[PDB]
């Protein structure tokens, strides 16, 4: 089953914001689909539902009048179409699907979620620079190198390293929001020391709401 | 309206042990009851529903049981991969309420890390900016101590920590430590340390460069 989200990013308190979700691989017109949602470093609560045919809808208290779920079963697509959007709305929304049995409430498949962030701050790219050692070592046999993310809003980022072919000890650290109000996080690799003149290592950063892409040489 | 309360919130299994994870109801939910597995970064994935019926493709380790207020997940011979929070959900009442979740740690044998130290490179140099990284790698337990010294100086309020999820394949921890300082104090010192203290290091590991040898 595939249920992919689109549609998350910064939005201004007040904003509005049309999510959606594409599903894929079942027979999408016979289940009902939801919205659920997870706050940063929060848990799960569901925030929609919609009936199979589109007829019956239900909304979480502190979201009715401001959030409309709809769906498209000729493309096979639910939305939510979120208004009047305050910080406390600021969360990951996954779709999710009800089973389709005797009933019973059971989110079986999501999504990978899209997160929605409601603030007023606005949209900057990063700044990408490479983390190398002071000097050559002469006596470890594994080396560290890694990339300095810095001063980027909103989140998320993505890192990867020689375009996904390096993922073995690799650690993408969570951002960190300074008191500037910007994010900085930091990617690292450890890799055979033997490696750092044959092998060539390099972080691609993306961050997609400022449509900035950096592939950074490390070394 | 039936709230869930998973307590406790953390535990901590060695791999091939025990975990046992309790969720509670303020109602009666009968054995309308599911459990989800929510890996880092990852959306949850259903395990049990029925309290104690698996979904389909679920390792025979995952196990539930309990009707109406009391409910337990045990997770029988614990793997690394199980390194994740898991989730309680009710639905007597459509379309239901999820429980605070209780995040499993796995209990993996003493770690130390690898530290390494990383000047500013000579591209932030140029940007006006200025900060040293720390890196302690691959360690367990996550307890760690992070201590800065700026020409044997002891530092203290200006670093900046951020440490990984527990790894799903060898259940250690990784965590940076960022010294915040202006490019201008940065070319004031010299000698830049990191000295960390772990419960796998018999004496404390530095790491550290001279600003003017990079």
């Amino acid at each position: 089953v595939q249920l992919v989200e689109s549609g998350g990013g910064l939005v201004q308190p007040g904003g509005s914001l049309r999510l959606s979700c594409a599903a894929s691989g079942f027979t999408f017109s016979y289940y009902d689909i939801q919205w659920v949602r997870q706050a940063p470093g929060k848990g799960l609560e569901w925030v929609s539902s919609i009936s199979p045919s589109g007829q019956s809808t239900y909304y979480r208290r502190e979201v009715k009048g401001r959030f409309t779920i709809s769906r498209d079963n000729s493309k096979n697509t639910l939305y939510l179409q979120m208004n009047s959007l305050r910080a406390e709305d600021t969360a990951v929304y996954y779709c999710a699907r009800r089973t389709g049995r005797e009933g019973g409430w059971i989110f079986d498949y999501w999504g990978q979620g899209t997160l929605v962030t409601v603030s007023s701050a606005s949209t900057k790219g990063p700044s990408v620079f490479p983390l190398a050692p002071c000097s050559r070592s002469t006596s470890e046999s594994t080396a560290a190198l890694g990339c300095l993310v810095k001063d980027y809003f909103p989140e998320p980022v993505t890192v990867s390293w020689n375009s996904g072919a390096l993922t073995s000890g690799v650690h993408t650290f969570p951002a960190v929001l300074k008191s500037s109000g910007l994010y900085s996080l930091s990617s690292v690799v450890t890799v055979p020391s033997s490696s750092l003149g044959t092998q060539t290592y390099t972080c691609n950063v993306d961050h997609k709401p400022s449509n900035t892409k950096v592939d950074k040489r490390v070394e | 309206e039936i709230v869930l309360t998973q307590s406790p919130a953390t535990l901590s299994v060695s791999p091939g042990e025990r975990a046992t994870l309790s969720c509670r109801a303020s109602r009666s939910v009968r054995r309308e009851l599911a459990w989800y597995q929510q890996k880092p970064g990852q959306a949850p994935e259903l395990l049990i529903y029925g309290a104690s019926t698996r979904e389909t493709g679920i390792p025979a380790r995952f196990s539930g049981s309990g009707s109406g207020t009391d409910f337990t997940l045990t997770i029988n011979s614990l793997e690394a991969e199980d390194a994740a929070t898991y989730y309680c959900q009710q639905y007597r009442d459509p379309p239901g309420t999820f429980g605070g979740g209780t995040k499993v740690e796995i209990k993996r044998t003493v770690a130390a890390p690898s530290v390494f130290i990383f000047p500013p490179s000579d591209e932030q140099l140029k940007s006006g900016t200025a900060e040293v990284v720390c890196l302690l790698n691959n360690f367990y337990p996550r307890e760690a101590k992070v201590q800065w010294k700026v020409d044997n100086a002891l530092q203290s309020g200006n670093s900046q920590e951020s440490v990984t999820e527990q790894d799903s394949k060898d259940s250690t921890y990784s965590l940076s430590s960022t010294l915040e300082l202006s490019k201008a104090d940065y070319e004031k010192h010299k000698v830049y340390a990191c000295e960390v203290t772990h419960q796998g290091l018999s004496s404390p590991v530095t790491k550290s460069f001279n600003r003017g040898e990079c």
